[PDB]
RNA sequence: CCAAGAAAAGGACUGGAAGAAAUCAUCCAAGUUGGGGACUAUUUUCUGCCGUAUAGGCAG
């Protein structure tokens, strides 16, 4: 469709820039305060990382299980061996997101940040580095539900067809097994 | 950016050169003089409407 | 500031040519050798039983930084009037023609080929004076010149200063030097910039090729005459907005300092006042030579 | 009817020009013990863009290529996993050959030596007592291609530069190798077999 | 070769108009509205009438 | 444990004949692309003998 799969919002959490804030740190508290803050920000942010790349992902996840052109599509699908290679490019982007955005016009490319959003990427990519029955075919259903009316078959017939499944499931299963529902 | 925050730049990021491709021209080597030459017409025109 | 601000250059050289005389015509190129190997080698040295090469180029001056090429702001305009000639009127174009005189006669503009047993400078101008520094090989950028060469330095100075300051003067020089050379002493003309090396050179009218400096890098030479940062001398740099050193790989004026072109261009209206008090500061001397140098100022 | 074994570099990072030179530095010291041998050079792993990470030696006497083998500096360079060396083997029956000529004409190519020439052509006048009265060539020349080795002087205070080249060969005469186990252009007929065949082995 | 344009030439010749603000100051290039490249403006801008 | 359970639509075939798209025509008038600029650096290529020789061959 040719448009960003990246979040719409990530960015849009007044957080964020707060961990950012603290990220970048203060002065004057002992290192029990300023190791708690970061830490906390650091993990908030890595949170954010996550979810940042997070429709991506499960782009990536859905469409290579079960089975065009841009890179943040194609580089996805290569395998999960390679993705801790991509740490430079996504830590890029990451900056160019927020050069485009309203509030991070005053964070992206801070040398302050660098290392930071750098290790928790490769930590990401180091890191990513009921009954279901499908594909049934039916060859000359009877499409004539009732002498009334055509079209969809009775249901009457599928709650059947649960049925003398379960029989013969329970034929050759020793322990009791019970169907409570059927969807179609 | 907007003479307001000076950019994120790192010093040594600035002492890069800019290339360019351009078109120039000299005149060569021992010649005397260059010449420049046109042509013009005038024509009573001016008085009547197209 | 404003939209539109432009200047254009107020001191250009053209190029400079490499060659030698012989018995039978005065100008024979120095020409360069290749071998395909493209991928080519190739190699220039002054070739056996030539005693010495001669180098030269053209130089004019105008007085150009008077007034801005284009400018869309009446008021950015009356400044910028009012200053350079509050500036012209206390001297100060005296400062600016000793800076680039000195250059000239000294003969930096050679860049790597300076190692002679012995160099000579020649200038002559459009208003009939010679000046001559029978050895260049010995001025630096900080002492006393030695008598009879500190002389000519003023008036070379004086010639220059006018060039600069008043209009309809029309000032050319054409400048000679002659390097005395080594037996079969290599030569080292402008490379050219690719994407092994190529060697530049210019065409004769007759169709022979010669070795060749480029115009910017003859100019680049010219106005190295930056040292007025962090009260240390030391050698100056070329003249930039930003004041970028190409050695160290860093730059002097960064804009975190406060000290580059684009924040003291806008303070114009409290040095013209503090000139029409007066003692010239550091201030107001880098301004007026990045307006002779001048370029886009653009987008306030 | 001939041995050779072959050397790889292990690091990505080797320079291969800087490295190569010190092997043929062992085999000139070699040569100086034992004047009356033969031992050539190939490049099993040769190029036209680059000389390759790899390095093997060709001979006819195998007890003799074992102890050039044995010698002190590969033993080292294997230890600490710089080098893999390979046993000394056979030379498979079914190869062509190459010469690897050294060219010594390349060094006109540069300021330096046309120097050099000319000064000692001006001094070499005087026996005849004409006046000095040099003659230059024109402007164009066309070479082959080659690949550079660096290389220390022997007891002295100079470096300099090998220039390879590769050659097809043909075959006449009778062989011999320079101090190097490189080929001459003339006079110094040898060859050896372009290994570039199983070199899976190492 | 090299050349200069027709109307490059064209509009150096015509550059003729000191007849506005009753101050010959230097000419302008004949124009309706009287524009004047060099400031970015126009002397004779509907406004005045003239 | 299904309006449940089982199921061979097959064999044959001639669309043909004939035809005139034509006559006419004015796209014109005016026009400023411009201003500034370092391809060389921590380079690897030196030192000699023979040969009339900037040819060709050689040791280190």
């Amino acid at each position: 469709n040719g448009q960003s799969l990246f979040d719409r919002s990530v960015f849009n959490d007044h957080v964020f820039i707060d961990a950012l804030k603290h990220v970048i740190s203060r002065p004057g508290l002992t290192r029990k305060q300023q190791r708690q803050l970061r830490l906390s920000a650091l993990r908030y942010l890595r949170r954010q990382l996550a979810i940042w790349l997070g429709p991506i992902i499960e782009w990536r996840d859905e469409i290579v299980s079960s089975g065009s052109g841009g890179l943040e599509l194609e580089l996805i699908t290569q395998p999960k061996k390679m993705l801790p290679e991509l740490m430079l490019q996504v830590a890029g982007r990451f900056h160019l997101e927020l050069q485009n955005h309203s509030a991070g016009r005053r964070f992206a490319f801070h040398p302050a940040l660098m290392a930071p959003i750098k290790s928790q990427i490769l930590w990401l990519l180091r890191q990513l580095a009921y009954l279901h029955l499908s594909g049934l075919t039916v060859y000359d259903a009877s499409a004539l539900a009732n002498p009334y009316l055509c079209g969809i078959p009775s249901l009457s017939a599928l709650a059947g067809f649960c049925h003398d499944y379960e029989r013969r499931l329970q034929s050759l299963i020793g322990q009791s097994v019970y169907f409570r529902g059927l969807a179609w | 950016d907007a003479n307001l925050k000076p950019k994120n730049i790192e010093r040594y990021e600035l002492a890069y050169s800019n290339p360019q491709t351009i078109e120039a021209c000299y005149v060569p080597p021992n010649v005397d003089e260059l010449y420049c030459r046109f042509s013009l017409r005038v024509e009573a025109n001016s008085m009547r409407p197209y | 500031l404003c939209t539109h601000l432009s200047y254009s250059r107020s001191l250009s050289p053209g190029k400079a040519v490499f060659f030698y005389k012989t018995a039978e015509s005065d100008f024979v190129p120095l020409r360069i050798e290749v071998a395909k190997i493209p991928q080519t080698i190739e190699a220039c040295y002054v070739p056996p039983n030539v005693d010495e090469l001669y180098c030269r180029f053209s130089l004019r001056v105008e007085a150009n930084s008077m007034r801005p090429y284009v400018c869309s702001n009446p008021d950015v305009l009356r400044v910028m009037i009012g200053l350079a000639q509050a500036y012209q009127r206390l001297g100060g174009y005296n400062e600016l023609a000793r800076r680039y005189s000195a250059n000239v006669l000294r003969g930096i503009w050679l860049w790597r080929n300076q190692y002679t047993q012995g160099t000579k400078i020649e200038i002559k101008t459009s208003l009939g004076s010679t000046y001559h520094i029978p050895d260049a090989r010995r001025l630096s950028w900080s002492g006393d010149w030695p008598e009879l060469e500190q002389k000519q330095l003023e008036q070379l100075t004086s010639e220059m200063a006018k060039a600069l300051s008043q209009p309809d003067i029309f000032w050319f020089a054409d400048v000679t030097a002659s390097l005395k050379t080594g037996f079969c002493q290599e030569i080292f003309p402008s490379q050219k910039f690719t994407e092994s090396r190529q060697l530049a050179t210019v065409e004769c009218s007759d169709g022979q090729l010669a070795a060749c400096i480029n115009p910017q890098k003859i100019g680049a030479a010219l106005q190295k005459i930056d040292d007025w940062w962090a009260n240390d001398a030391d050698l100056p740099l070329r003249v930039h907005e930003y004041g970028a050193n190409h050695e160290a790989l860093t730059a002097l004026r960064h804009p975190a300092t406060g000290q580059d072109f684009y924040h003291l261009l806008t303070k114009a209206e409290q040095f013209v006042t503090v000139l029409e008090s007066s003692e010239l500061p550091g201030e107001v001397h880098y301004l007026m030579a990045v307006l002779v140098k001048g370029g886009l100022f653009q987008k306030g | 009817n001939r041995y050779f074994f072959a050397i790889r570099y292990l690091s990505d990072d080797v320079d291969c020009g800087l490295l190569a030179g010190r092997c043929i530095s062992i085999l000139h010291g070699f040569r100086q013990a034992h004047p009356g041998i033969q031992i050539g050079v190939a490049f099993p792993e040769w190029s036209d863009r680059d000389l390759g990470r790899s390095i093997a030696f060709v001979s006819t006497n195998k007890s003799l290529l074992e102890r050039f083998r044995e010698r002190s500096y590969f033993q080292v360079m294997q230890a600490d996993n710089f080098f893999a060396l390979s046993l000394v083997l056979e030379v498979p029956d079914t190869c062509q050959n190459v010469r690897f000529i050294r060219n010594q004409n390349l060094a006109k190519l540069f300021v330096g030596e046309r120097r050099r020439r000319l000064a000692r052509a001006k001094r070499r006048a005087k026996a005849r007592g004409e006046a000095f009265q040099p003659h230059m060539p024109d402007e164009t020349k066309v070479v082959g291609v080659f690949h550079s080795v660096f290389m220390q002087s022997a007891s002295s205070g100079q470096s300099y530069i090998l220039h390879i080249q590769k050659h097809r060969y043909e075959r006449s005469e009778d062989s011999g190798y320079s101090s190097y186990g490189l080929a001459s252009n003339d006079l110094y007929t040898g060859y050896v077999p372009d290994l570039g065949a199983i070199f899976s082995t190492l």
